[PDB]
């Protein structure tokens, strides 16, 4: 017996809401009761040493299906404490490859609160990281460096000291900049920490850059923040999935014992969280990335380049800040959370973005949030410097009228040409890129 | 204080500065014009007038944005650089302007 | 220098490129959005996943994209080739190749759905990887085994057994004849069952069982943890109990960590198992995803003994994967999803395993599918037996060597499976109990 | 005690091994003779009958040194090998006699 | 199998072979015994070189001799060309190539004279190499120095000076313009300078002397020691003092103890100076030994940042060599000794270094030969000047950056190199009496 | 001035004997003067900074000369203690290379006692080696695993196997035999010790294998000892002159540390030390490496395949065993030299040899010596365990026939035809190579 409608689920529990593709011929009550079998107990032909056990204790039970989605709960007995690694081998270990399903999506899972407590969670968190940069109020300003790759250590930092002078207040290196022979990670970090340094003290506000640390192995991620640390740098980066959860674990780990904020890049998300019909939301995503430890996150734009839709991504946002999240339909978000306390994340809005979608991107997000603008400060007519600046002057100006009172999306133009009148830079980022949209 | 290239040879006029410049383009690379009022050991990264020149043509565009450059910023050293984008450095580098 | 935003095409599709022989080559599955050219999305991808962005930027001219550029070079039906120039990549870093070829790509707006079917890792690249610390060869030195597929089994229920206990079952399997057992891939350390008891009472059961067969033996235990130096140290914990075997989830623990755990195997002398745990979640759907094939090759490249390889999902497809994982170069074949011809540089061959629910039946199939150098997984197929684990363990070591017995002697294993099975079932009760059953 | 490779089948019939030997020879490997009276887990390394035999053309000259083997060597198992030189390793490997 | 002795060239000389783009490639001059045909010798350094020896032996048939084996494809003239697989070399480790390359061909009775013209590296087996932990680029960057040959000089005498006062005459150089000084290649610890005092006080002066002057200044501390822990040793005391260099002598100290120097120095974010010293003792003599231009390539791959390249052995045998280190691909020209084409897969450049003798005279032949990417080593040439080593510095300093100013101008400088000079020296009294002296 | 005929040398004395092919229409007393000066401080213009020393301290000089041979003087203080890399750096640093020769061989040295009391010399020694294995009186038997590469590990350690159970002391990977994809050196390690231990029980003998740790940085080959240590190997082997001195001490220091003898080969010492015109004499390496620390080198076999003179041969073999050797003209010894209580090396003749060459290798080396048989011993008509006995059987016989009071030369054949009597293995190689010689 794996289908229990009478089951009530315990606060102990950890519970998945899967969408379920069956075989055909395969009812959904049998497809979710064999999911719940093979992500925990079940086999396939009777055992004799099954009878010196009680797997009743251990077995998963859905409890519930409407449609095609299943509820279904795990004891938490099952689970190794902390580790993230073993949630993902036991409920996405073999169940989307099992023949009697033909697409599966874990759509949300419920952490509880005694589960919750045996991860650190980030290493920094919200308001640790906003006293650590004296930056209150507003969302914070940052972009990707680009060329993606192609330049040099010493050119790359001169567009890094461009931004940061510019107004921004970080610059990160591209998710697939790691150690390359146009480039190498030790001439990289030492020329970029000169330009925060050079572009800190002129401007009088604190800096940061996110120095890629991803790398081929653990030891050498561990090796990259440790020289991030020696230079004096607030910020280093990891790209989660494609490094993996078991070396994120050890590089957050240093990162709190160095003092380092980290932050956390998605790379490789959308391979199987973007189709509706199998893979894992990114919102479970996002719950497995805030108990770990990030410091910050990218959660999409939804205005942007890349795919997003604003429902979602307010209630990732709420999942990622929040210390309850209760459930909501029309976000997807199946369950209530409790995050037993755990710090809250920096939800970071990057991918295609240029002053026009301030506006937007405030509503959505709100104050505790990076918006990160690579092609959109490189690509302004006067360069990094005069984008920058166009950028930081566009938020500050929305914040601004917002605070007063504003419907910055019923006034969102009219608040950019205001700005422009005070600032050129903003206005002729305004021209260039006025007829560039997306589809949302 | 010297400031590297050239500056063993008693300064430029804006004659032999044109030259460098002539020499830049006529090899495919990128002229710059930087600046700073505090040149040494320690400042590898001098301000930007405007961006390096990729759409200059001919040398005396280039002296029309230094002219500009030493009359916005007459406290300053200004140098032009030359850019080689094959090689990702910069293959000449020289102060023109003195304050 | 002309700021503003072109389409990708103009600068990252050349069908007029020829790829080097040091190029890494991507063939890609694309389903554009509606109302966007096939070209254009070809070329975003190849953009995004090397230098370009969606706007023009003063820094481009910086550097030297003609040289650094990724190109679509080729669009043959749905499928868009993309030419990916060697400096672009970390040195034996498979983190960085994910980090470009598979790192935004997938989300695009402008393209709709997006399938990694193949990649051509060139030469030069693939010698700055160790690949496998044991190899085919040396594993079967090691365990002095030659002529005949390996046999293992996971010890069941997957979670809920204690630890004495979970070893009496690996002794039952491996004094009746299997050559391994393992953890599942979701038994790490658990409240039910604790590694450090599991790992001290499974090689007790390891060390008797091979003291009474005659036979060398093995237990995968699984080391995944939820850090890097977890792992390392139940490594350390089985070497120092004299293991010659390990296992990990090379996906669920990730590839960062998979290469410290692959390091330090080779160093302490331990075999590498690993476990594919999560692969459908990338692999499953044809639209959208990144197909194992690509997964095994980035496997043999970090370095695993052995890799699961299903049970037989398509056969053409599972021979093509079998040759990636054995041969030392696989030409080109598009019936088994092969783009590209893959040499594989002297990396040592990986041992392919066939599991999931098989049982006796199924011996003459797998031994002409594979050969001997693969591992047959008889899970339940071993302890659901009439009689228990030991009396399991010998019906299926019995049909493989008899089998195999047949091959050699030149009858068909196929056209005779059933007679060849029924022979050697006459003088092994135990493999004429099991038949019956399943 | 087993011996691996075939020893959960019957003992086999000279004919058998036999076959064996032409499998081996028929694939282009190379057939051999080993021996020992300590067979188990912590011998990798049985005695040598003679060398592998890369001159022999038929099964029955291996066969014949089997015989040869088994009569100067009673008391000891005795083993056919069969070594792939492409592959750098055994492919087969199985006890032909046990005393 | 047939026990006994066969002549080398029945296994090891094939004419039919065609390299593989994977192949290590040499060409060896060989000189053989009277009565020995150049087949067999050739035939015989490609046996003991890769697999065979002076019999047959009953364990070749126990290997792949026909994919392991070093072949000789070619001899034209006293010139054989032999090519060794990939497989037969260890990843990374230029300690290696040598051990079979160099390691005993060179002693055989039946070849009396032998020397190793040149080698073609393959792309693949050079990504396995780190290369220089700076190069060119990366250099010039970190000095702020674009746009000329930089300048150099060692300190004397060659052994014999104090510490407090060895630093004072590097001050002077580098006060009067020189970018960098260095020690000699014999100067490590010894009585009369060791080296803790050494380093401290002249790295005072290089602090002084870069205040001073606002350049950026360094000298090149010889690490060089009787061990490779003694030379880590100073190697970190270096870098504890904020040099930006650190030299090696990279022959004597040898391959393997400059690999662990190499990798610590960019570790420590030092640059490599790398003083050839001892090479002469290979590479003299026309009929035996090894060209400078292998020892030159095997320095571009363990990873130095400059190396010496003499003054001007031959022009056409300078070129060749400064094009190995500098450029990413060098096609063939037997005429400068480069007998294969040499793909450089990526690797940084290393600065070419002339030194030995030259004076303010040469400044202008030196420009034409080398051009901005390369040391100019004036080391008696600086001290020697009538008013001491400041004064030279000045000479020599003004009269490259005069020879520049005037080859950009478009200028022919070796027409007008003695014209241009003369035009400097009216404005600069140290050039005028530096041209009168010498 | 730096030729100085009536300079009388101290016995603190560094001394060179030079052969000097000077540039045409440079005398000899000019061109020896050149070396001397290149070769200790002189400059090639006067410099400021010379007056602020006093040179004739540090000066090295020019004795004596004797047709193309200069003798230099060298000052015990212009040496760094214990390093022979700066000996390498002065003496053969610059001065190959100068103008004014064309041609330069350094034929010999004197090394002072006070200089060599800087060094540890051999970490074991053939006394102490001798006990270690509990093999006293005749020369000890060896032999490289043919082919040099491309058999398994597995299958290169079976070969150990037959070698050393038919009577071979040791045996030895190949100079080139490093860590390669066809065999990876921690799987050699492992097999080869297998091996080892095999035949040292059945034989009742103590073995040994020279496991190579030449790599391509002195971290790898120190953690490549290391491992071997852990497997109880009596032994590691280094190809000194490729790893260079450096990393060579290194190794020698971490060797006696883990109580491992040390195995030295000489591969690319033919590339500078064969030709009479330039480069260096072997003898002078084979100083070097006694002083640095190597339990054994080779030393040629005069028979063999490769070239070597007997009567330099011999001088070689007394400098690397003796307390003291006296200078030799018939020997090419040019200096008396006192090793200061250094241990003695074993010379290892290799290369080329079989049985029919016993009787002279035992001539010309006399017990204290290691004979090699690699061809000769797998070369065997049925394999290496016949070829190990064979050989071990000839070496005994010769040792007992010159023991008795024959003449091992003029019986030699006759002696190798007795004890075949008794050994049909040695009948079988006699029969075999008896038409393979060299010439001498
Ligand atoms: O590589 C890129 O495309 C970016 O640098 C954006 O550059 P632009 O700012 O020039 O667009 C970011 O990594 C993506 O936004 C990540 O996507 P997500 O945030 O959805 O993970
Ligand atoms: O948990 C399991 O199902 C197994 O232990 C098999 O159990 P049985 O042998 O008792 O079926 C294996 O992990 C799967 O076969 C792996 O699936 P894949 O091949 O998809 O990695
Ligand atoms: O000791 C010397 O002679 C030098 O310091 C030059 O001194 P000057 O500049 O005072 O001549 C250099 O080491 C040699 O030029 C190197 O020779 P190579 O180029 O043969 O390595
Ligand atoms: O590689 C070889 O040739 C050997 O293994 C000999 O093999 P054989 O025993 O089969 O000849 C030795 O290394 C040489 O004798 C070394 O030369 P030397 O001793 O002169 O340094
Ligand atoms: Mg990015
Ligand atoms: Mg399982
Ligand atoms: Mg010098
Ligand atoms: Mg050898």
């Amino acid at each position: 017996t794996y289908y229990d409608p009478d089951y009530e689920p315990k606060d102990t529990d950890l519970l998945c809401a899967f969408r379920i593709t069956p075989k055909p011929g395969v009812p959904m009550e049998e497809a979710a009761a064999a999911v719940a079998a093979e992500s925990s107990t079940g086999t396939w032909t009777e055992v004799w040493s099954n009878l010196l056990t009680d797997l009743e204790r251990y077995k998963a039970r859905c409890y519930r299906i409407e449609g095609d989605v299943a509820y279904i709960a795990y004891p938490l007995d099952l689970f190794e404490e902390g580790s993230i690694v073993n949630i993902m081998s036991s409920i996405v270990g073999n169940v989307f490859g099992f023949k009697a399903v033909q697409a599966l999506r874990l759509e949300d899972m419920r952490i509880p609160v005694a589960y919750l407590k045996t991860f650190p969670g980030p290493p920094t968190g919200i308001q640790v990281e906003r006293d650590r940069l004296n930056k209150y109020g507003r969302p914070l300003l940052g972009g990707t460096i680009k060329p993606k790759l192609g330049l040099s250590a010493k050119e790359y930092a001169r567009v890094v000291y461009e931004c940061l002078r510019g107004g921004l207040d970080t610059t990160k290196d591209d998710e697939n900049l790691n150690s390359q022979p146009f480039n190498r990670w030790r001439d990289r970090f030492l020329y970029v920490m000169e330009a925060v340094r050079k572009a800190e003290a002129e401007t009088g506000e604190r800096k940061g850059h996110w120095l890629n640390v991803t790398a081929g192995s653990t030891e050498e991620m561990l090796k990259r923040a440790e020289f991030a640390a020696e230079l004096g740098s607030r910020y280093i980066m990891v790209d989660f999935l494609t490094a993996g959860f078991a070396a994120f674990a050890s590089v957050r780990r240093r990162a709190e014992e160095l003092g380092l904020m980290l932050h956390c890049h998605r790379a490789m998300h959308a391979v199987f969280d973007r189709q509706p019909n199998h893979g894992i939301h990114f919102r479970v995503l996002a719950k497995w990335l805030r108990m770990v430890g990030g410091d910050h996150v990218h959660t999409g734009t939804v205005v942007g380049k890349l795919e997003g839709d604003r429902a979602e991504t307010l209630g990732i946002a709420d999942l990622l800040r929040e210390d309850y999240v209760p459930a909501d339909p029309g976000r997807g978000l199946f369950f209530d959370q409790d995050w037993a306390g755990l710090k809250p994340v920096f939800p970071v809005a990057s991918g295609g973005i240029h002053v026009w979608h301030v506006p937007d991107l405030v509503s959505i997000f709100g104050d505790d949030a990076f918006f990160l603008f690579g092609g959109g400060t490189h690509g302004h007519p006067r360069g990094s410097r005069a984008g920058a600046t166009a950028n930081r002057v566009a938020v500050e100006a929305v914040v601004q009228a917002r605070n007063e009172g504003r419907d910055i999306l019923a006034e969102g133009r009219e608040i950019l040409e205001e700005a422009a009148r005070s600032c050129p830079e903003l206005r002729e980022a305004m021209e260039l890129w006025g007829d560039v949209k997306f589809e949302v | 204080m010297h400031t590297e290239t050239f500056s063993y040879l008693p300064p430029l006029t804006d004659e032999e500065i044109k030259k460098q410049v002539e020499y830049i383009l006529k090899n495919g690379w990128i002229p710059g014009i930087e600046y700073t009022d505090e040149p040494g050991p320690h400042n590898s990264y001098w301000s930007f007038w405007k961006l390096p020149f990729f759409n200059a043509e001919t040398a005396e565009e280039v002296m029309e944005e230094l002219e500009a450059c030493r009359e916005a910023n007459p406290d300053c050293y200004i140098k032009i650089t030359g850019y080689d984008n094959i090689r990702q450095g910069q293959v000449l580098s020289f102060v023109a302007y003195r304050p």
